[PDB]
């Protein structure tokens, strides 16, 4: 049954590489989220440092792609970055062939369409990760974008991904039928973010000190990651409430 | 390293099936239903939109897409495939055509080049083929309105209407019940609609339903005005609005 | 424009006896109306009982000498220690040379 | 067993069979001893004929004036890696006007092997090399296996029943370590130390195939009758 | 099955089988050590003497790439002097575009990048190697990390090899020993401790010990070898501490 | 490229793919040649299933290379059209270098090599394909006649056959034909080569072609009518 | 299946092994080396009565000084020919010389394991290499489709190789004569031939110094057998 | 490596059959039929679409009967995308042809170069052969009026009347009884649509099921005209012969 | 090189092509036969750059006898004059292209009519009844005008050739040795040995 190692069709129509991959996806253990301000997008995943001989600085999920650009992954570290180098390469070469920054959205379909050649071209496997794509769009505004190994990419009011996505999905679900909008009613990105971490902390059923979360924040003209003391800061904020 | 993968994925079983393709097929019959109809003075293509997450946004993923300002294409099947096969038609339309003539392409042709790509994903070294069926309606001046179903294999075949996807076999002989050569675009629409309320089972509203009509040449759509002879599109996508006022009087 | 070749003067003489042979060469090197070197040898002791000169633009004539040891040298790896005999020298020496007929080296060959 | 296909796959045990199967070639080649002391390096190489009609397979070949290697394996794969070797030793010359360090000549012949172990097609070198050479820090020994592994040592030996040599080279350490400017013992002790590694054959005179290079001598070979001095 | 026959072939789980049998080669290796440092990072590395016959100092194992990066791995030789080599090449290069010496983390993506490329095809084979790198910069002092999967971090202290875990849980007691941080010369004389304590695992054959170092104020941030004095000095008191 | 080596060596030092070629070979209709004291000629079966066929326009199963030589062949009839091709391609460009026809020796070891090429390349399998090649040297009037094989081989016979029971029709021709005294004319030699034919044929209607090659480029393909009166005269002579 | 420079587990390559069981199957040719020449010796086996056997060419000359013989699947060694006559007129072109007998045979022996995945398999047949030069004077050179080649007093290869290799290791000594040799090449091949020995299913060479590479006529070898014949008989 | 994944659909069986020609003639054989007869005064094509739709368009259709030239047209079966690719490729070498000797390309010359590259497909490049076997009819001054087919493997022949596609074996044995030479093309059309009505596995032949084609001498004075039957001169020929 | 003409007559076309090959302040040959037959109804007469010529005639050559033995027939004449065209039309924009100008006299069998193509090195082709390549046409143009009538026989053909190797033997500055002259008719191609 050699249908099964290479991205070729099952007798069922379906591609068990792929779907394979789709598994490595939830190999590192770890829950991503992102939803979206007025003004900004904030994505936040979990931080898990098992090890005391690791320089927890170094451990990161999240990337600055672009100046306006961050993304989020979920997957091996070694595929996030092969995914992330060629992000950051294709968003250079467009703004310098067509003389303006690459949407969110775009790059989202850019890297889909790479993704879904690994899919049908046999000697390349898919990657094993799930790329959510964040930014502030000048002309769409907050934008989430997210990618698979499938090639498949769609933008999102909200979105969760990991092992419990599914509990953050439905929370998330439940907030949007109460607020009756597509996006977090907030002034500063401030409180978006202390809007995810609340959500996530429900959702997950589990406290978070100042290393077990990591956040990004994409606002017009900037996409930022927080430091340990900007999400303790925030950490407080929620507690204290 | 390099692409050692030279020589072809799909090839003849000795009762003479070419194995991917039918599995191809098979991957087609799983996909959400999709229809086409040809009306005198129109063509409309209609598929649901089956949302992943009540959190997507399913106007963000587009299944109806414009080729060129008077063609139109709609799949079943798988939506990366797609979407990679609209890219590279688009291309081909301007670089074996417009670049060469001055003007687009007929539907015939067109249809022709995108069925030449899929055959080649049949027999080329180290791919597997496509895993859709494309439903391709388009307008010009020597042929008229016409509507084409672009299989897997790279076959492609005229038809007045027809349904590919899910529940393709109880839509077609809807459509057989209803289609006569006198129908108008509005009534050809009204069918579509009816045609598709069987095979969608949840919500049926113009937020679950994509649709689009190949019609009148649409002068508002250019964008431009001082040059007689270009007049505008003919492939419209109709608004979520559009759709809801025709479910009333259903 | 860049002129690739250069005239370094001198000259050089081969005489053969009956059981010998000198080759001999004045040791001036020059460019136009300058000595660059009272004492520059470009008579050499290629092994196997061959000397050679290369004699007009220096940089072709260094150049040549360089791969003819090299080539002497990969006889012997090829062939077994096999003694280079002059006459097979002279005709390896004509290929080095034709080898590049459209860019020549600019320079008069005495073994 | 069923990771022994190709030199790209892993056992799951984390082993490469077909380089484990290419050394296995010079296991059943001809043994072949090298040793050292601060002036002079030698081979030692016992050759094998085909019957007694044929010639005795040369084992020993000269790479510069101041290098050379002796083989165990297959043969074809000593004379790719021995040319690479000449034209390494070549490029220094002609461009640095420097002689290859001994040193380096092992790095490169690692680094060639090593590259026909990670890619799919090719297959590893199926011979094993004793290099001997004299340059700037003296005297050297290396020992290449078609692993790419290379090792600098005073003494060692490669080939079928090569352990004999290898242990008593081991117990003679101290001794020729310091043969100091005397070729003919250096070459002795070389030919004591192969001696150990015979099975109901001795040294001949078309048998044995000696090597030196040191201080004062260019890398030179002895065959035939010149060999006749150490029997 | 037959998942585990091919590189870059997803199992069932979602796992590179290839890549995990790769890293069995890696825990056979002998013990290698890199131990981060105030203003540095210092790299030790166990060389099993096989026999009598291999020459002292002579097989050196710790490898330099540009002037100020250190390299030591555990596994395949052979593998990791390819990789030094892919890694001379990626910092030969930016020096050549940029003029500035490659920063560590730079050359720490650069050889990620090309590891994790031999799990993308069948074509290739996986690194038999984990690879322990760094060295000073002009954001100071950085130790790395590399695995078989392409997988790197940072890290205080880092092992690899037969006794990684013995070497682990003594870099641990100097992490918590040592909150402010530990002193170019003293790390030296700690690595020497630990290749000596890591070496219980491996003690059927006695071993040669080799050191090297990066620090801004002892080697100006150049990557130097530990020899004579101060490698007798750091030997003696790693002899001490194992009676 | 496509690089697979299709053609290997198996266990017991057999390439089974130039093995199995042969078997092609075996199953195409019989091919034979016989040389004469001044002429070469060339007999090939045609099957009689197909019926309803176009004689006018349909590929003869002899081929001119040049003027003065001539390839039958045994096996695959796609295959024999690219061994032609290349023949007649080599014919010329022999004439305008050396500025004289090919020997058929020189023409038959091209052949041969192009099939033992393909026996050892990459991503390609060996012609399903033996030939018989007859003609006559520029200025000679020596009989030649070659067989050629997938293998690479090529040999000269007297008298030699190919295809499906070709081992009938060989062993016919081994105690029928005369070393020392080979047909003295034309009539026997095509005699000779019907009567072998008919060993293994059916009827002698349009099942047979015959050809003959003479010296100084003189070959011309016999009609049903010239062929059907050698079929006719040698059954009165088997009545007896 | 399987790479085609695949090691076996004993360390052999498989392709290189399963090429020399292909050369088991071949025609016998037989070399022997003497101060007064070299011998070569050939069993034309003609498949069948019918095909004129002169037309089988298993000895063939590279050069003035240089003859070779073959076993096996002779089509294979046509390249091998080629090689080896480009390579010794080369050298003549490039050193005004003749070129040493071991320098064509190591030349030859560099394309054998030129294959993988370049030709796609190893070459099928082995050769006997034969010539004289000035340096180490007459030699006889058995070349393999390993990429090995030895230098041979004497060799017999093919089908009979075993047994007539076993006959040469008696015969041989250093003072034979070409007359000798010539007669022994003649004996060991009516020896290991399956049908009986004669002027047309056998073809006899050599090369000397004087004269070069010569293949023997059918009248000339038709005495030799002759003259062997009477020697047998008388005692 | 990528050696696993390998079908080598360019080898031998031990019988010395082509696999893949084996294969793909068998997939030609569930083909809907055509037939081609050659008549003294022109050539019919005849072929039967594959089991139609009632909402299939029938007029602007395309799937068994394609124009190369003026001069040649051929017929059908097998994958029709497989068919396109090889009819362009005839188009294209037509027009070489053309262009380089200023006369139209002899008929047996485009077959060959045609069947010609099939057999490349066979021989090299491990790619699967085309599923397609064609029947040519075509016109030239040296030999007039032509029949051939080619098949996978790259062999061509020539004929009087022949079938390709399903139930051939059925078709040849009715075509062998009711052909002789001196037939005319109005003839051959009636001959072609009887073969067809009674080898179809349809339950009875009707217009919309077929493609139709004739090349006649039939312009004005020794010039040759190609005439691809539209579906209502189908359905008045099928009256005509009184099949409907 | 230098001088060579065409006449087509009633039933057969003649060719007349100067012998001298002249190399600087030397005639290196006189007896020179600046034609190739391409097939037994067709032969091309050649003048242009040294080297060029000859090698381009047998290049022609050679393609035409491929075509004959591969379709075992006879390419026409027209069909021959447009292969020929399409080779220098290529060969104009080529690296190198061949200098040479080209007449080619034929018999179409299947019309049973003489044509002559007139071929230069730009690949500019015309069919006339009478054709010159060079210096040659200035003289010799004129003189046909006049006395040429479509109806000729090989015989008055010939005769009206004669005037004009006698005008260029007059009024030419160069010595060109003559004449080779060859007729292409329904029997195919024979050289007059005594002009």
């Amino acid at each position: 049954g050699y249908d099964r190692h290479i991205t070729i069709f099952s007798p069922e129509g379906r591609l068990y590489q792929v779907e394979y991959a789709f598994k490595a996806t939830n190999q590192t253990n770890i829950n991503s989220l992102a939803v979206r301000g007025k003004d900004c997008t904030v994505v936040i995943s979990q931080k898990k440092v098992p090890d005391k001989l690791l320089d927890p600085t170094t451990v990161s999920y999240i990337f600055c792609i672009s100046r306006t650009i961050g993304m989020v992954v979920n997957g091996p570290i070694p595929d996030a970055r092969n995914a992330a180098l060629r992000a950051k390469a294709e968003a250079a070469e467009f703004r310098y062939k067509y003389g303006y920054d690459m949407p969110c959205d775009v790059l989202a379909k850019r890297m889909a369409n790479l993704s879904q050649i690994y899919t049908q071209r046999a000697y390349m496997r898919p990657l094993g990760v799930i790329l959510t794509f964040v930014s502030v769009d000048e002309e769409l505004g907050p934008s989430i974008y997210k990618t698979d190994p499938a090639g498949y990419y769609v933008g999102y009011k909200a979105t969760a991904t990991g092992p419990k996505q599914q509990e953050i999905t439905t929370n998330l679900e439940n907030h949007f039928k109460k607020s009756k909008i597509d996006h977090i009613n907030e002034e500063s990105w401030e409180k978006v973010v202390e809007f995810a971490i609340t959500h996530m902390i429900d959702a997950l059923g589990t406290e978070f000190s100042k290393n077990d979360l990591e956040v990004g924040v994409a606002t017009k003209d900037k996409f930022f990651t927080l430091s340990a003391e900007n999400i303790e800061e925030r950490l407080v904020a929620i507690a204290e409430q | 390293m390099t692409d050692r993968y030279s020589f072809s994925l799909t090839t003849f079983s000795p009762s003479g099936k070419l194995g991917q393709i039918d599995y191809a097929l098979t991957a087609v019959k799983q996909g959400v239903t999709s229809l086409g109809i040809k009306a005198t003075n129109g063509v409309v293509i209609a598929t649901e939109k089956k949302s992943s997450s009540p959190l997507a946004m399913s106007e963000t993923l587009s299944k109806v897409s414009l080729l060129t300002p008077d063609i139109g294409a709609v799949y079943s099947g798988m939506g990366p495939d797609y979407r990679v096969l609209v890219d590279k038609s688009r291309k081909v339309a301007h670089t074996s055509y417009k670049r060469i003539y001055g003007e687009y392409p007929p539907t015939k042709l067109l249809v022709s080049e995108v069925a030449k790509i899929m055959q080649e994903a049949t027999q080329s070294g180290g791919v597997r083929p496509f895993g859709v069926s494309l439903l391709i309606a388009g307008h010009d001046e020597f042929n008229g309105f016409s509507l084409y179903q672009v299989d897997p294999s790279g076959s492609y075949f005229p038809w007045k209407a027809t349904a590919i996807g899910k529940g393709s076999v109880a839509a077609k002989t809807f459509l057989e019940k209803r289609w006569n050569d006198e129908l108008e675009l509005e009534d050809a629409i009204h069918i579509a609609l009816l045609t598709l309320k069987e095979s969608v089972e949840g919500e049926f509203n113009g937020d679950t339903i994509e649709l689009a009509i190949i019609g009148d040449e649409n002068p508002d759509l250019l964008g431009y005005t001082g040059i007689p002879t270009d007049k505008g599109p003919r492939f419209r996508k109709l608004t979520s609005q559009e759709i809801n006022d025709r479910l009333e009087a259903l | 424009q860049f002129n690739p070749y250069g005239d370094n003067g001198g000259t050089i003489l081969g005489i053969a006896g009956e059981d010998f042979a000198v080759l001999a060469g004045d040791t001036r090197n020059i460019t136009d109306y300058s000595i660059n070197s009272r004492y520059e040898p470009k008579v050499f002791d290629c092994g196997d009982n061959i000397v050679m000169s290369a004699n007009g633009f220096a940089a072709d004539g260094d150049a040549l000498v360089k791969r003819f040891k090299n080539s002497v040298k990969w006889y012997h790896f090829d062939h077994n220690d096999k003694k280079l005999s002059i006459n097979s020298a002279a005709r390896n020496i004509q290929h080095l040379l034709y080898g590049k007929r459209f860019f020549p080296y600019y320079v008069h060959t005495i073994i | 067993n069923n990771y022994d296909g190709d030199t790209v796959t892993f056992s799951p045990t984390g082993r490469l069979f077909q380089v484990e199967y290419a050394l296995e070639a010079i296991k059943q080649g001809s043994v072949t001893v090298g040793l050292r002391s601060n002036t002079h390096a030698v081979l030692v190489a016992l050759k094998r004929n085909a019957d007694e009609l044929s010639s005795y397979q040369k084992k020993i070949i000269k790479c510069d004036e101041h290098m050379g290697l002796s083989l165990a394996g297959l043969a074809p794969d000593a004379r790719v890696l021995s040319n690479y070797l000449r034209q390494q030793c070549n490029y220094s010359s002609l461009v640095f006007n420097r002689k290859l360090a001994v040193e380096r000549a092992g790095h490169l012949l690692c680094d060639k092997a090593q590259k026909n172990t990670q890619s799919y097609g090719g297959r590893p070198y199926g011979v094993g090399l004793l290099i001997i050479g004299y340059d700037k820090s003296g005297a050297h020994l290396l020992e290449f296996q078609p692993s790419g592994n290379v090792t600098e040592l005073y003494g060692t030996a490669i080939g079928a029943r090569s352990q004999g040599a290898k242990t008593y080279l081991e117990r003679t350490l101290d001794t020729f370590i310091k043969i100091d400017g005397n070729p003919d013992e250096l070459i002795k002790a070389g030919v004591e130390a192969i001696s150990q590694s015979l099975r109901d054959e001795s040294l001949t005179v078309d048998n044995l195939s000696i090597a030196i290079v040191g201080k004062d001598t260019p890398f030179t070979i002895y065959d035939g009758e010149a060999v006749a001095k150490y029997i | 099955t037959g998942y585990d026959l091919s590189n870059s072939v997803f199992s069932p789980d979602g796992r590179n089988f290839q890549v995990e049998y790769a890293v069995k080669a890696v825990e056979n290796g002998t013990t290698s050590i890199g131990i981060k440092c105030n203003d540095g990072v210092v790299f030790a590395v166990e060389k099993l003497i096989t026999s009598k016959l291999l020459v002292p100092q002579k097989n050196v194992k710790i490898q330099v790439v540009d002037r100020h990066i250190g390299c030591v791995y555990s596994g395949l030789i052979p593998d990791g002097r390819h990789l030094v080599n892919r890694g001379r090449e990626e910092a030969a290069s930016f020096k050549k575009l940029y003029k500035t010496p490659i920063p560590i983390p730079a050359f720490a993506d650069r050889l990620g990048q090309y590891v994790q490329a031999h799990t993308l095809y069948n074509s290739v084979r996986p690194f038999g190697v984990s690879t322990i790198f760094g060295g000073v910069d002009k954001n100071g002092a950085h130790l790395y990390m590399l695995e078989p999967s392409g997988s790197y971090w940072g890290y205080k202290g880092a092992a690899t090899g037969k006794g990684r875990q013995s070497a682990k849980a003594e870099l641990e007691k100097l992490v918590d020993h040592h909150p402010e941080g530990l002193s170019a010369r003293e790390a030296v004389k700690q690595a020497a401790k630990i290749i000596y304590l890591a070496h219980e695992d491996n003690k059927e054959k006695d071993f040669e010990l080799e050191i090297s170092w990066c620090s801004l104020s002892e080697t100006n941030g150049l990557h130097k070898f530990v020899k004579g004095d101060l490698l007798q000095e750091a030997i003696d008191f790693a002899q001490k501490e194992i009676n | 490229g496509y690089d697979r080596a299709l053609s290997i060596f198996s266990p017991d030092g057999h390439i089974f793919q130039v093995e199995y070629a042969l078997e092609a070979v075996k199953r195409g209709t019989c091919a034979v040649g016989v040389k004469g004291k001044n002429c070469v000629v060339l007999g090939c079966e045609r099957r009689s299933t197909l019926k309803l066929q176009d004689t006018r326009i349909t590929p003869s199963k002899v081929s001119k290379i040049d003027s003065h030589v001539v390839l039958s062949f045994s096996g695959l009839n796609a295959d024999s059209r690219i061994l032609i091709e290349k023949a007649r391609v080599e014919a010329q460009s022999h004439r305008l270098t050396l500025e004289d026809p090919v020997t058929v020796e020189y023409l038959t070891r091209y052949v041969a090599g192009v099939q033992q090429r393909y026996t050892q390349s990459g991503g390609v399998r060996p012609f399903g394909v033996s030939t018989l090649i007859a003609g006559f040297d520029p200025r000679d009037d020596e009989p030649k006649l070659y067989q050629t094989e997938p293998s690479g081989i090529y040999s000269s016979w007297s008298a030699q056959t190919i295809g499906r029971n070709s081992k009938t029709v060989r062993e016919f021709l081994e105690k029928n034909y005369d070393r020392k005294e080979p047909p003295a004319t034309v009539e026997e030699c095509v005699k000779l080569t019907v009567r072998s034919l008919l060993e293994v044929v059916q009827t002698g209607a349009k099942n047979i072609e015959i050809t003959v090659v003479k010296p100084d480029s003189d070959i011309v393909a016999l009609s049903s009518e010239e062929i059907n009166q050698y079929v006719t005269q040698i059954e009165q002579e088997k009545q007896e | 299946d399987r790479g085609v420079s695949t090691f076996s587990p004993e360390g052999r390559l498989f392709q290189v092994e399963y090429s020399l069981e292909a050369i088991k199957l071949g025609s016998t040719a037989i070399g022997i080396a003497t101060k007064e020449g070299v011998v070569l010796g050939v069993e034309k086996r003609a498949t069948s009565p019918l095909l004129e056997s002169d037309s089988i060419e298993k000895i063939v000359e590279i050069d003035r000084h240089i003859g070779c013989a073959m076993s096996g699947l002779t089509a294979d060694a046509r390249s091998m020919i080629e090689h080896a006559r480009t390579a010794a007129v080369t050298h003549n072109l490039y050193y005004d010389e003749d070129i040493n007998v071991e320098s064509l045979t190591q030349s030859v022996c560099d394309l054998a394991l030129r294959f993988g995945e370049l030709m796609s398999r190893p070459f099928g047949v082995a050769l006997l290499i034969a010539g004289h030069d000035a340096d180490d004077g007459y030699q006889l050179f058995h070349a393999e489709p390993s990429g090995t080649f030895y230098r041979y007093n004497a060799k017999a290869i093919g089908s009979g190789s075993e047994g007539a290799q076993a006959e040469l290791l008696n015969e041989w000594h250093s003072s034979l004569t070409l007359k000798e040799a010539e007669l022994l090449v003649l004996k060991i091949l009516k020896q290991v031939m399956e049908e009986k020995l004669d002027e047309n299913n056998a073809q006899l060479s050599c090369i000397t110094k004087q004269d070069g590479f010569k293949i023997y006529d059918n009248e000339k070898t038709a005495e030799l057998i002759k003259e062997l014949k009477e020697k047998e008989a008388a005692e | 490596g990528s050696r696993r994944y390998d079908s080598r659909t360019t080898i031998f069986s031990p019988e010395g059959r082509l696999y893949q020609v084996e294969y793909a003639l068998e997939s030609i054989s569930h083909a809907g039929t055509a037939i081609g007869i050659m008549a003294s005064d022109g050539i019919v094509l005849a072929a039967e679409r594959k089991v139609t739709s009632t909402l299939l368009e029938q007029d602007t259709s395309t799937e068994k009967l394609y124009k190369l030239n003026d001069k040649i047209a051929v017929a059908v079966a097998g994958l029709t995308a497989d068919a396109e690719i090889l009819i362009n490729t005839a188009r294209i070498h037509a027009q070489n042809y053309l262009k380089t000797y200023n006369e139209d390309i002899p008929v047996e010359i485009l077959v060959r170069r045609l069947s010609d590259i099939k057999q490349g497909y066979t021989q090299h490049g491990g790619l699967r052969p085309f599923g397609v076997s064609f029947i040519y009819a075509g016109y030239d001054d040296r030999y007039g009026y032509q029949l051939y087919t080619s098949n996978p493997s790259g062999n061509y022949t020539g004929w009087k009347a022949i079938s390709v596609g399903a139930n051939t074996s059925a078709a040849q044995t009715l075509l062998q009884m009711d052909y002789k030479d001196d037939m005319k093309v109005d003839d051959a059309i009636e001959l072609a649509l009887k073969t067809l009505s009674k080898t179809t596995d349809s339950s009875a032949l009707t217009y919309d099921r077929l493609e139709f084609a004739t090349i006649r001498k039939g312009a004005n004075d020794g010039e040759v005209y190609q005439k691809i039957f539209k579906p209502q001169e189908i359905k008045d020929i099928l009256v005509k012969t009184g099949i409907t | 090189m230098d001088i060579i003409l065409g006449i087509r007559v009633q039933d057969s076309v003649i060719l007349a092509s100067s012998k001298a090959v002249t190399r600087g302040i030397s005639v290196l040959k006189d007896s020179d036969d600046k034609t190739r037959q391409l097939s037994p109804h067709t032969l091309m007469s050649f003048a242009g750059e040294a080297g060029d010529t000859v090698q381009f005639a047998e290049y022609i050559q050679a393609n035409i006898q491929l075509y004959s033995i591969r379709e075992d027939y006879e390419l026409s004449p027209q069909a021959v004059s447009s292969f020929v065209r399409q080779e220098l039309a290529k060969s104009i924009r080529s690296r190198r292209p061949y200098q040479v100008n080209v007449l080619i006299g034929g018999y179409d069998k299947k019309k049973n009519k003489p044509e002559l193509y007139q071929i230069d090195y730009l690949g500019t082709k015309v069919e006339l009844p009478y054709g010159a390549h060079g210096y040659s046409g200035f003289y010799t143009f004129s003189l046909l005008d006049h006395h040429y009538r479509p109806d000729m026989t090989t015989e008055e053909g010939l005769d009206l050739l004669k005037l004009c190797v006698q005008e260029l033997e007059k009024r030419m500055p160069m010595d060109f040795k003559g004449v080779i002259v060859k007729i292409v008719d329904k029997d195919g191609i024979r050289q007059v040995d005594d002009f």
